[PDB]
RNA sequence: UGGACCGUCGUAAGACUAACUUAAGCGAAAGCAUUUGCCAAAGAUGUUUUCAUUAAUCAAGAACGAAAGUUAGAGGUUCGAAGGCGAUCAGAUACCGCCCUAGUUCUAACCAUAAACGAUGCCAGCUAGCAAUUGGGUGUAGCUACUUUUAUGGCUCUCUCAGUCGCUUCCGGGAAACCAAAGCUUUUUGGGCUCCGGGGGAAGUAUGGUUGCAAAGCUGAAACUUAAAGGAAUUGACGGAAGGGCACC
RNA sequence: AAUGGAACGUGUAUCAUGAUGCAAGCUUCU
């Protein structure tokens, strides 16, 4: 038989949350949570907690090329009013995906699945458009799939590379200008001319330990 | 490595669930999970019918916002979300006018993300195959 | 993967020379008529690693076999029951020098 | 007597193409059987577009966009007059015809 | 003489307790008494001597078996999701 | 009434017939 | 009854591959849309390889054969026959709304049937333009990708087979709708071969045989009934099928 | 009948021989 007060609003502090450091804008917000007791944890009901925000309006690019790429924090530790929030994984835009694909073309997949310096083991989907060459009578351009078997295989074997190349941080680093697609890029068209190519999703699932000295470097 | 300087603008996460039927103006956390004030249009309105009238989530958006307001949330980025799945896909009509009301209670905008999730497959939706007819 | 010495067990069949069966194989390993030595996975694990000694001690090359008896035997194309091979001379081979 | 020549829709070489479930009755039809319209909106629609702008910090944001492409049975679409009962002689005739562009997709 | 076509092995239990039941039987009778091809001698001499225990007539190497087939469905199954999960645990 | 129902009240009576039938063997 | 519903986060379970995905492919056909590995198959192309008429099509017989239904497990998330519910409605038993069973799924067995449909047998030749479209090949002194340029690859461009179709015309057929096959079906004829129909109903029923665990399925009458029946196009009438107009009934 | 806490050497991660926390100390077809 709890029966609180009422305006529980005016129960719950205040806070700040800090984004990352390899962005731009640390600051990503000040939000509401609910007021130490010593009957109530509030530091590990900051935790475990995830959110998602498009890195394009954090990184404020007024004109937005990054618009749709979808990137996710995760609230790691809390000192006094500070909130530190890692990279979790990175989506995309519905938007972006499902305009682009538009009938009269091949589609491909790929998978990776490949471990970082440090013990995060993140899958990322590499997802392929295909380009129709300047005058091309023919109005559908369809890959043979010898084409696309081979795109795929060069498509793991750039990506297989990039992941394990320093952690998470130098792995969205490269995200960030996008050299990944670059380099499928110049791979991609030896064998099929491509249109559109991103990185669509990253899941990190298997983040090894808290391992809070390493962490805290991410702590401008 | 660009510091941080004390003193808004200071953004929480506004996650709106527009559904046909219902509108849901959950403002939360940032971080996702521990909320302000969840106030939906549907206390906002007692006709069963225009719980998801934009007229309701006008009025369920401005309510929320001076909870946050006055507590120091002064900002809000925001989902906006279906119902994603074997169900409609397509945003309930206050969506627009809950986006649009949050903003213009002095609360500054920097997000409009389409969390909506899609299924890449997913087995039988409702009305099995003699299909809901009227 | 592997195909890969159904089609060569064929060739030396035809061509060369066979001694199958752990006293002959032994025999030829003793000998050094043995040019490679074939075992099957199953072998009473004792006699995997005689043969794979007798093998060591005469530098002759092992063959690790993918399948059973039935399978060595039918490559051979012998109705029975192989659990060791020794190639003694095989004619049109570059299988005397090859490792599954 | 088959009107239709391609008896329901263009099935040549396949007859059997996995059936993907009409947004308007839920029902099953194959995928060479689907009227499907590409649904292309924003977000804010219309009036709001000018109230948001002016609320919302951003120098211009530029608009995300809403996609949805709806599957609809023959039945369901004629229902709700995506297909308007053509000609004997206009059932065979493809061509569209729009006019002025910017294309409907309200209620 | 194919001298039943229909019962087979079934037919010692000849009238009694209905067809139904006595079609199980015509499986079950016989992959037990079976000889299955032994992973370890490569010869197929390993036949059922009790209800979960095979034993190989040539190298005396008996299997821990299903009761009346040497694999069960279940096992299979079992025995490669094992050992998926073993190699992702060491490298 | 439509081929298909006609279909089936004739395989219907067809169990009632062989029902029948059945007593009598 | 306050914590559904909802949000957020993870996780469990089973299912399934939206968009991309087609007048596009494969497979003998049913059918076959996530990734990747293996095993073997098929087809087009190409082959100055081989064989040297082996072939073509088929009662019987067999192989495969969606779904429901059925046997036994696993599995049961979802949808969901039946049931019981709320409205609607004279009735609802229904459409509609809820809960949901068998069932969906998978495995070992059945069944052998569907608009199993492209309503169109298969194999061969011949009889018309264009542009798509699937794949291969010949030329590319074409664009792009690169190594100092190449060599390679993909696409267009050109040319050609064999595929599936379209468009518009027949240059024939048809009763027409249509059909590049439904043409060459003759002037009572045309390669080869099967199968099926010979008024409509009774009737895919009866009956027996067969197959099936069963449900059923195959083979399949007649008595008797009856002057029409079917398909087509045409014009009207009529719509709670679709678009324009016109009038202060 | 080998519990808990530490002590020899190792090494990764962090910082310029030492310190710092986490791993290691021990025989794998047969």
């Amino acid at each position: 038989g709890k029966k609180k007060v009422v305006d529980p609003f005016s129960r719950k502090d205040w806070y700040d949350v800090k984004a990352p450091n390899m962005f731009q804008t640390r600051q990503i917000g000040k939000t509401l949570v609910n007021r130490t007791q010593g009957q109530r944890i509030a530091s590990d009901y900051l935790k475990g907690r995830v959110f998602e925000v498009s890195l394009a309006d954090l990184q404020k690019d007024i004109d937005p090329e990054r618009s749709f790429r979808k990137f996710r924090l995760i609230a790691e530790d809390v000192q006094d009013r500070n909130v530190l929030c890692n990279f979790h994984g990175m989506d995309l835009t519905t938007d972006k995906y499902r305009s682009m694909v538009k009938k009269w073309q091949t589609l491909i997949e790929a998978i990776v699945e490949a471990k970082t310096v440090d013990g995060y083991l993140l899958r990322v989907f590499c997802i392929g458009f295909t380009a129709k060459d300047q005058q091309s009578q023919r109005k559908t351009c369809y890959a043979q799939q010898s084409q696309v078997r081979k795109i795929r295989a060069r498509m793991t074997d750039i990506i297989t590379n990039e992941v394990s190349g320093a952690d998470l941080k130098q792995l969205v680093n490269k995200l960030a200008l996008d050299s990944i697609a670059k380099d499928i890029e110049k791979s991609c068209q030896r064998i099929y001319p491509l249109h559109d190519v991103y990185i669509r999703k990253v899941k990190v699932l298997k983040k090894p330990r808290f391992d809070v000295s390493k962490l805290l470097e991410l702590h401008g | 490595g660009p510091q941080v300087r004390d003193g808004e603008i200071v953004f929480g996460v506004a996650h709106i669930y527009a559904s046909f039927n219902d509108t849901f103006v959950h403002v939360t956390d940032l971080s996702g999970r521990e909320t302000i004030a969840r106030v939906t249009g549907g206390m906002k309105v007692k006709a069963d019918r225009d719980e998801a009238s934009p007229y309701a989530a006008m009025l369920a958006a401005q309510d929320v916002a001076e909870k946050c307001k006055t507590l120091g949330i002064t900002a809000l980025h925001i989902k906006l979300r279906a119902t994603g799945g074997n169900k409609t896909k397509t945003p309930g009509p206050g969506a627009q006018s809950a986006l649009r009301a949050l903003a213009r209670s002095s609360m500054k905008i920097g997000r409009i993300e389409d969390v909506t999730p899609i299924p890449s497959d997913s087995t039988r939706r409702k009305g099995g195959r003699r299909g809901r007819r009227l | 993967a592997l195909e890969s010495t159904n089609a060569r067990l064929a060739l030396v069949m035809k061509s060369g020379k066979y001694c199958l069966g752990y006293k002959q194989t032994l025999k030829t390993l003793r000998q050094g008529k043995a040019k490679l030595v074939l075992i099957a996975s199953n072998t009473p694990a004792l006699r995997k690693s005689e043969i794979e000694y007798y093998a060591m001690l005469a530098k002759t090359e092992v063959q690790h076999y993918s399948g059973t008896n039935i399978e060595l035997g039918t490559a051979c194309g012998k109705y029975f029951r192989v659990c060791t091979l020794s190639i003694t001379d095989p004619g049109d081979s570059d299988i005397i020098r090859s490792l599954e | 007597t088959k009107k239709r020549r391609n008896g329901g829709r263009n099935k040549h070489n396949r007859g059997h193409v996995k059936p993907v479930r009409c947004t308007n009755c839920a029902r099953c039809v194959p995928k060479d059987k689907a009227i499907k319209k590409f649904v292309i909106r924003n977000i804010v629609e219309a009036a709001a577009v000018r109230d948001i702008t002016e609320a919302s910090i951003w120098d211009s944001y530029v608009l995300p966009k809403l996609y949805a492409k709806l599957h609809y049975c023959v039945s369901c679409a004629i229902h709700s007059k995506v297909v308007r009962n053509r000609s004997r002689e206009a059932r065979r005739i493809r061509t569209p015809p729009l006019r002025s562009f910017p294309k409907d997709m309200a209620r | 003489a194919k001298r039943t076509k229909k019962v087979g092995i079934v037919g010692k239990y000849g009238t009694r307790y209905g067809a139904s039941l006595r079609k199980m039987v015509k499986k079950m009778e016989i992959t037990q008494h079976s000889k299955y091809t032994c992973s370890f001698c490569g010869k197929d001499s390993m036949k059922r001597a009790v209800v979960g225990i095979w034993s190989c007539k040539r190298c005396k190497r008996t299997v821990a078996g299903g009761a009346w087939v040497y694999s069960t469905t279940a096992a299979a199954s079992v025995r490669s999701a094992v050992r998926r999960l073993r190699e992702t645990k060491e490298q | 009434m439509r081929a298909k129902w006609r279909k089936k009240r004739m395989r219907r009576l067809k169990r009632k017939r062989r029902k029948m039938r059945a007593r009598s063997k």
